[PDB]
Order: structure tokens, then sequence, then C-alpha cells
């Protein structure tokens, strides 16, 4: 996943993958679990000035909060880009149960 | 040469030298004969550390042999100025010039060494000249052992009288003889 | 050995020695015998700290003996030029040159220490050779002696007369007795 | 030319020092003659050892010809005040301070190599002035051979009265006889 | 030791030495006796600068006591050579060689502060040896008095035979009197 | 001004100094007068090879006209100390300094060029004062002598007799005859 | 100390000496006296340009009073060997050595500043010891007179006897008598 | 000082030093009076490109006036007992230790510059002290002799007989004299 408006990924894509096996059905998609892996890697790095524009990082989180937090949110249809497209599928996050799992190493010594 | 350390904190670790490590910690070293340019270095440090925190108090480590006067007032001053109270400790020895910064400190925040030495005299010098000139400088070392006499018994709490009598000559006071004078509060053994 | 500070600035932490540290605070240290070399240095600092900002004011710490009285002439006029006023500081002593410095500060933003010293003194010099280089070459240090009463008598605000009857012979004034003579101001006691 | 060596971390690899790599492992070299700058560095490992982990041990390796006092009682008195214990150890030989350190570690943990010298003498010094000075400094000196010896015979165990006997002149004993003495607690002929 | 000061550009925050800086500004730094090692110095930061914009004029403070003249001569000759104009500032003082090389400065850009002294002399050398090598080593030193005192001339503007007569023996020149002898053009006694 | 050598592995490029990237392969060099200041760090790689690994072998380079005897037990004393075998090379020269801790080496790991030159030769000492301290001076460096010649006897494999005669003057050797003698194991023509 | 200069390139800002930053144009500096030590230097730095560039033509500013002539036939011997063109340039003065390095660049490269001085003399050295001895260092410092003198008549294109008619005693040439004479082909007075 | 060299590679740009980035391309630079401590450095040198690259050619290049014998010895035993082929290039001079490394150098491989001069004399010692110890001495120096003198002949191919007679005293060779002596195999006048 990355920040929105770049080449490496969408995090709207998420949803394409719980609707395969929803077979595209939004209804009972809202209902489903999630699940997130090497989210470590998406924290920020050390004393950035913010000037990189951090997109594999800080960006991914500014984007996912919403998600979490529950909004209605854009999928393609079916493995395509974020574009003017017309068709697009509306499906909400309010109730799709997300959990993040990771190996953050390194915070034994901040603890 | 010093050896560098690495400080293990979250954001990066940062190599400093175990001298530089030490003044993150409010932590001076006064070390070595007097003189204007290491004492110049310590008012530095000093200042710095009061941007900091004013309220947290500097420590300083005294082994020095002594040195120049002129120097030593330029510490002293600094101390007093600064906000924070500066807690004075003798480790190995304090001589006539390390003796008055240690008695400087803040009060109740002197220390010293059981092993410690320390030992106070008037202050020598010298010039060559013209007899005129010699009445100049003679009379200009006389007032600064006066002044020098009277900020020690302020500081010791010893009467102006006996600061004189006893620094006429070299007096070798031990750690505990220290205490009973007042040039320091206490003595550091062993951690509690 | 100079020790490294960190500063926590907005991009990141950067370490810097204590001297720099100090020199972004627009604060200059003078320290040892007065030279060519040395001199050349702090006119760097004002001309650098000008560009920042001329209208913030620079603060000089003068703790030296004295020095080549050519070197220091160029640090008083840079002073003079320079848009900002320098605030001088006297620690620990001021000889001749430190003085005439420490006096060639801004009006009212002159300071010494409590327990510094201070000393003026006419130049020094000499010269060896024919009788014909010899009155040229004292030619010179008179008129020097003479240009260096009249800025000295500007900034005390005392009659020239008078600077030379006492610049005669070696002179010391106390930090107290300078407030008099009109070398400085005011007396930076403790922080209020 | 001191070598530099690599250490892998989990951030990644770092270049370390070949005294600093090891002060890392909680390792300190005492080498040379012993003096006040080189004093407070060791003075400032040890404090920076106390702070990562107090209760883990630290190894002093000594080998030293001796050298001031007083800046190594300020050792001795570090020792004693951090709470981990300090190992002694003996590499070539270990005069009169160097011995004084190597017995003042830790009861248990004071060793000494097999082929190491160690050698004890009375302190030796001297002063040059007026008779009157000549009994204060005389005095002084004799309260310190009488300090020193009285901590020897805590840390070895023997006698007072023994102490002075061999500490009148020099005494050369080695790693075995130390054993017995009580300077060290056991020899280190192999790891295992 | 010289201060590092920090430069805030587009790409990011850079750390340049208080010497370093002001080169970027293209002022260079003529200090202490001419020789050829600091004088290949100087050759090079002109010919840098002259790469990066041969347009803007560069500026050199001129404060030392003088040197060899061989030395002196590259750096007049590069600064004729090139096409920027060198903007000469006199600070402290200039003798014969930094008074040579202020006078050389371009016409109008000619610099001094109001307490500078500058000096003017012929040159000075020896030679031990055999009379006929006296005799050539002799007849260069008069047309390198010669030489000099035509270059002298033609920036001045005086007449030949009035800079003999003045440079026979050491003469001193006050910052206003250089103005009238034509060494200088100006004098920056406050910033406008 | 020691050069500067790049060492390139997959994770990355990293430059050491040349004295630096030879510690890296347990290669320590041993030169000049032996001394308490460069003996220590000696033993600080010693030490520093030691927690790396203690089952590879390290190799000491030799070449200094002796020096201080203290000082040299410290490294002597360490190699037999740490478990890793510490193998002795002899360039250039070996004095009764650098000779002790050569043969000191471990047993068929003692190596020495070709045209390297071996001399030994009895401690040297001195001391200026009362008759008194001088019997305490003179009888340690005896007991100095007799110490030194037990331990090169029984390294070399030679009579403490045979040894003492021998070491009362000075006596240069070659590797050739360091190899018969004792004081070396083989000799390292060529690859 | 050196001031160190910013080059901007596509890749980024680098920081280079001032040296370092000319080397890269293709400029080596001689400055000194010759010795062993920095004519190796020259010589990496010719063979370093040579495989940058084999085609683009070298520079060397000489500015150096001579030396050892060993370490000058290093310089000249390279380059002469490699392909591309040295250029020599005279900036201060050329003394026999670094005259017949002058002499020794590119036919029609060579140049001069107007006020450089160029001197040319004999090798001069001595022996102490046995007149068998004295003999043979004789005959090889004789030897090099005439191979030196035979290479000065080759590039200068003087006859021999000329040449060592004129060498027989220090002889200084400025720099129009030097292209007469043929040491170097232009004088660089001002940029075209 | 040294001139700092960027490599373009592939990896990025690498800063490196003037002698390092031509140890990467197996040059080696013996420069001064050979002693134990710079003979160490190249044997590491030698060792560390040995691993690199066995096969490939290295190349030594000799300008030293001589020095110990044990000292280069080390060198001479490292060059023959590594596979690749040292190459020996002599710049300047190369007197009796820097000929012996010259001409131990790889069969074919040796070279020399048409002016360089090669020296070589038979061992120069000394000892002090009682009639014993002289005659131990004096059979070292003489085995010594004989040993050099016999690989000399090696590599040269001149009979033992002719080498000690002409090495009895100092003999200068010059470039093309010392290829029919032996000592090196061409003379590089041009790149070709």
């Amino acid at each position: 996943l990355t920040e929105a408006g770049y080449v490496g990924e969408d995090v709207e894509n998420i949803i394409q993958k719980l609707l395969q096996k929803s077979d595209y059905d939004v209804q009972k998609a809202q209902r489903g679990i999630v699940y997130i892996d090497e989210i470590d890697k998406i924290s920020r790095k050390s004393d950035n000035p913010s000037i990189t524009r951090d997109v594999s990082g800080e960006g991914v989180q500014q984007a996912l909060l919403k998600l979490i937090e529950g909004t209605v949110a854009a999928v393609p249809p079916q493995g395509g880009r974020k574009h003017p497209q017309q068709e697009f599928l509306q499906v909400d996050t309010s109730k799709i149960l997300f959990i993040c799992g990771g190996a953050f190493a390194g915070l034994d010594k901040v603890i | 040469l010093v050896p560098m350390v690495i400080e293990q904190t979250s954001r990066g670790e940062r190599s400093f030298d175990i001298y530089s490590r030490l003044l993150k910690e409010r932590v001076i070293f006064l070390t070595g004969q007097v003189e204007d340019h290491m004492a110049n270095l310590i008012v530095a440090q000093m200042l710095f550390l009061e941007a900091e925190n004013p309220e947290k108090d500097i420590y300083l480590y005294i082994n020095s042999p002594g040195g120049v006067i002129t120097a030593g007032m330029s510490i002293y001053d600094t101390m007093q100025f600064i906000k924070p109270d500066v807690s004075t400790i003798c480790m190995g020895q304090a001589a006539s010039m390390g003796a008055f910064l240690l008695t400087a400190g803040a009060k109740g925040k002197r220390f010293c060494l059981p092993n410690s030495r320390v030992m106070i005299h008037q202050p020598l010098g010298g010039y060559q000249g013209q007899a005129t000139d010699i009445e100049i400088h003679a009379r200009e070392i006389l007032k600064v052992k006066g002044r020098m006499n009277e900020l020690m018994a302020l500081h010791t709490g010893q009467s102006l009288e006996q600061i004189e009598r006893d620094t006429e000559r070299d007096r070798f006071l031990s750690a505990p003889e220290a205490v009973e004078y007042g040039l320091v509060d206490s003595i550091l053994t062993h951690r509690n």
C-alpha cells in the first residue's frame, strides 16, 4: 500500500480483495473482517523534516484514518486504477472490522 | 584518546564523546591548571545548561591543583549569576583556586570524597620594574587577597580574621576537616 | 577538548560545538592574547551575524590580557561600522586592548562582572636601528598613544588630559570603579 | 594508530574504536603514568557504566608504574562509591598506585596474571622553601602515608604494623606471593 | 578553532566554516606573514570565483605585516590578469606587501578603515658568498626596488621620483593620509 | 598516511584503513619498541577477537627490536590466557622481547620468513640509589632472568642450562637455525 | 585551514577543498621546496588525470625556490612519459628545479606571469669522507650537471655551450628575458 | 595536503584519496627512508591485494634513499612469498636498499625511468661495547653482507665475485647501465 496519487498502490484496493470472497456483494461485505500485515514498515522515519514527502509510510496512515473509523470508499470493479471511470463500488467500512498485525522491531528498546 | 559512547534512545542513537555525554546530564569537569581558555569553556557550558532547565542543578567536579586568579573569578561570577544551583564535588584534590570554587557552591550542595585533600593559601604573584610600578601591583594583589578572604569567609561562614590567619601559609585540610571548617557540607562515601 | 552539544531544531536535531552553538545566539568569545589571526576570526563572526539580523544586538565577552594594538583596532573599527549594537562584557580581566574594546561597546550595553578587573596602560613598543629610523617609529607610537587616548575619552566621557595622566602608568580599576570612570555602564550581579 | 572495528546492530553496522568497543563490554584500561587528566577519564567510564547497569561488574586492567597519589585516590573513591563491583586485573606490573587500585577491587574479584610483577613503596615527594613550610608539607605527606597504609591493611587484611615494615622500602611481589599476602584473590592462568 | 555556521538553502541546511561561508560571497582573507603557501591558496580562491561569476567584484581584506616579495607578486599578477575588479580593504594594518597589494586593487574600490595604519618601505634582502655572486644578487634587488616603485606610481598616481624618496625609509601613513597619497580611494567609517 | 580500502559485500560497501581491514582477518601487527601503550593496544585486539570468535586462530606479525620487559609479559600472558591459538610470524627481525613472543606462539603455528634475523639476550636494567635498594632491584631482575629463561626453555624445548649459556650474550640466529633451536616450527618460503 | 567549496552537478551538491576542486579541472599545484614526498604526490596526480582524459592538457603552477634534483627528475620523466601535454605556468618565481620543470613543459604551452622571477644555477652538493669516495660522488654530480644542461638546451633551444656558460653562476631572468632565452613561450598579461 | 578524488562507479560517487585511489589499481608507493613502520604498511597493502586478485600483477614505485636492512628485508620476502608478480619501477632514485627491492621484482617486469639514478653499496652499521660483543655483531653484519650479495647476484645474474667487488664502495648506475648490470629490464621512455 502507498499514498494516493502515486504509482505504488492505493488503500482502496483492500476492499477489492474482501469483495472476492463476498462475491462482490457490498451488502454482506460491509459486515466482513480485514487483516493488515507488516504495519510496522509504515512507521515514520527518524527525524524526517517531511520535505521528503514519505509515500510508503506516513502517507499510508493518513489515508487509513477515515477508512478504519468508517466512510464510503469508492472501489474499482476489478483490477483497475482509480480514474474518471464512472463505475465505482461504494463500500462502507464502518462495520468492517480491521485487525492490524505487525512485528515492531526495536520497540523493546523503547519500552 | 577519549572513548566514544552511544546514547540509546528512540529517533536514532547519537554517538558522543564520554565528556559530552556527561555534559548532557549537567556535569562539567574542571580539571588541571586554571587558565583563561579552560575557564572560558566552562563558562559556556554553564550558560548553555541554564537554557535547557534553569531549575535543575548543575554538577561540577574539581580535581585542579590551582591556577590564575582572573580565570577563576570568571567561573565564580558565572556560578553566582546563573539561577540553577551549582553543586561542587571535590575529586582527588582542590587547591587554592579549586577550593574557592568548591566552597562557592550552593549551600547544602557541596560535597567531597573521603580521601580527597584540600588546601588554601594566599595569592602569589610578582612584578619586575620600577619602584613606582611595584607599588601599584603590590596594592592590587593585596586588594585581591582581602577580597578573596571576604568571599571565602562568606561561604565557609568563618570569620574574616580567622580566614586571614589560616590562609597566611599553606594549610592542608582533609575531607572531614573541611566539613568542620565549612568548605563543604557533607561527604559521599557510598551510594544510598 | 571542545565538547559537542545537540540542538532540537524543526528539521531534526543537529550537533554543534559549544562555541558554534553560542555563535548562533550572537555570542562571540574573545579570549587570550590579541593577534592578527584571532582578530580576523572575530571580524568574520561580526560580519556574518550582521547579515542574519542587523537589528539584533551582538554580545562580546572579553577575558584577555591584551595584545597587538593593530589587531584590536580592526575589531574596534568593525564594531562601529556594523549597524548592530555590540554589547561588551568583561569576565575575569580586561587589559589595555580588552578594556579599550570593552568601553568601545554601545552606550548603555557595556557590562562587567562584580569580581572582574580592568587595566589601562599606554602602548608598549620598541625598535632597533639607526637614529633616523628610531625617530620615525617613535613618532607613530606617540601618535597612536594620542589616538587611543582620544577614543577612550569619547566613550568614557572623561577629559583627554585626565586619560593621559591615568594612562601614563598602569592603573587597576575594579568593577564599581570602572562605572565611575565610564568604561562600563552597569554590573551584572545576578539574573533578574 | 587506534584501529576501528565494526559492530552489527538491528539498525545497521556501526563503526567503533577498539577501546570504545571494549568499553561497551564493561572493560576499562588503566595504562601509563597516573595523572589528573587520565584519572578523570577513568572516572567518567566508571560512572557511565553505572548508569547502563549498576548490577553488572566492571573489569579494570591495570598496567602502570604509578603516579600522582591525589589522582589515584579519585579512582579509588569512585570505585568504592559506585554499586558495581570492580574486578581489577594486573597486566605486566602494578606499582604503588597501581597496586593500591589493584587490591582496592571487590573482594573475591581481584586477579593477577602469573608473570606480572607487583611493587609497593611508601609515598615520595618534596618541597623547597622555608623551614616553616617544610614542616607543614612534611606533616601532610606523613598523613598520606598513614592513610594509604591503613587502607592497604583493610583490603589485604594484614596488620598495620606489618604493612609499615614492608612499605618502608621497595618490595617486589610476584603473582603467587601477592595471593598469600592478600593483594589479590587468585591467579588467572587460563579462561577455564 | 574556527566556528561552524549553518546556511539555509532551498536544497536544505548545510554546514560551513566561517571562512568558507564568506568565500561563497567573494570574500578572501589575507592574514599574517605573506608566503608561498598562503599565496597559492589565495590564488586558487581568486581563480575559483572568476569561474563562478567573472562579472561580480571580489573583496580582499588585507591585515598583514608583509612578507616575501615573490609570493606577493603572484597575488598581484593574478588580481590584474582576471577580469573581476578586486576591491582591497585594509583592516588593522598594511605593511610593504600588504600596501602594495592594497593599492593594486581596482581604481575606486580600494578602502581602508579609519584607524588602520599603512606602511611602505623598500625591499629587504641579503646574500653571503663570493663578491661575484653578491653583485648578481645585488642587481636583482635593485631591479625589484625599481620595478615595485614603478607599479606603485601607476596605482597611486604619484611621480616615480616622489615614490623613491618616500620609500627610501619606512614611512607610516594613516587612513586619511593614504587617500591623499593615492594608495586608497575612500574610508569606511560607518555603514550608510 | 595509511591508505583506505573498500570492502564490498551484498549488504553494502564499507571503507576501512589498511590496519583495520586486516584486523577483521584476525591479524595483529606488532611493530616498533615494546611499551605499555602499544602493548595495551595489542591486548585490546586479542580480547576483541576472542569475543567475536573464541575458536578461530589469531595471527601476530612480529617486527621489533625488543622493548620494555613488563609490557611484553602482558602480551605473552594474554596469548596463553585466551583460548584461541595465537600464531606468530617473524617479519624482518625479532629481538629479545620479540623473540620471546615469537616462540610463545601455539605449538606448530610459529613461522618465520627465510631472511629474518632472531636475536636473544638477557634482560637489561639499572638502578641508582642506596646499596640496600640496589640489592632489592638486583634480586628482582635476576628472578626475571631465571623466569624468562624457564619460559623460553619450555616453548623451545631446550634445556634450561642450554638456554642460560646461549642467552648470556647476544646470539643472532637465522630462520633455519631457529627451526632446529626450537624458536619456530617452519619457514614460509613461498605460497 | 583550507577553504571548502561546493560543486553543483546533476547528481547533487558535492563538497571539495579548494585544491581538489582545481584538480578536477586538470590543475596541479607545485609549491615550496621540492622533495621526495611532494614529488610523489604530483606524480600521482599526473597519472590519475591521464586515466580520466589522456587527450586533454594538464596545467602545472610552479612557484617554488627549488630543491632536490632526484625528486624533480621523477616529475620530469612523468611529464614526458604520459601522452597529455603539460602546460607550465610560473607564479612568483621559479628556481633551478622549478625552471627546469617550467621549460620542460609542452612546446608552445609554457607560460609565465609578467612580474615572475626565474633563476637557473648549476647543481650543488657535498660529501664528507675518504678521497676515494669523494671522487665517486664528485663524478656523479658532474654527470648530473651535464645531463641537466643537455635537457635544458633541448627545450630552450639554446646551445649546450651557451647553457653551460650561463648556468656556471646564478642567473636571474625576468619574464620577457625568459621568452628570448626559450624557457617560456608567451606571457599571460590579461584575460582575453 | 593530499587531494581527494572522485571515482565514478555504478554504485555511486565515491570520494577517494589520491594514494587510496591508486591502491585500488594495485599501485603501491614506496617513498622515503625505509623503516619498520612504513614497511609494515607496504606489507599490509601487498597482502590485501593478493586476496583481491592473486593473478593480477602489483606495481611498486620506488623513490627512496634507502634505510634499515631488517625492515627492507621484510618487504623482499613478502614479494617472493605472494603468488602475484610484483613489478618495480624506479622514480628519481633507488639507493642500496631501494635498489635491492627494485632488482627483487619479477623477471621481465622491472622498469626504470631514463633519468633515474640507481646506487648500490654494502651494509653499514656499528656497535659500542666490550670486545666480545663486537665480535658477535661484526660476524652478524658480515653474514648479512654475503646474504644480500647472494640474492642480488641471483636477480641481476652477475657472478657473486663481481657483485662483491662492485659493491665494496658506493657505485652510481644510470638507467641504461642498470640494464646491462641486470638490476632492471627495460626503460619506460614514452607511452606506446
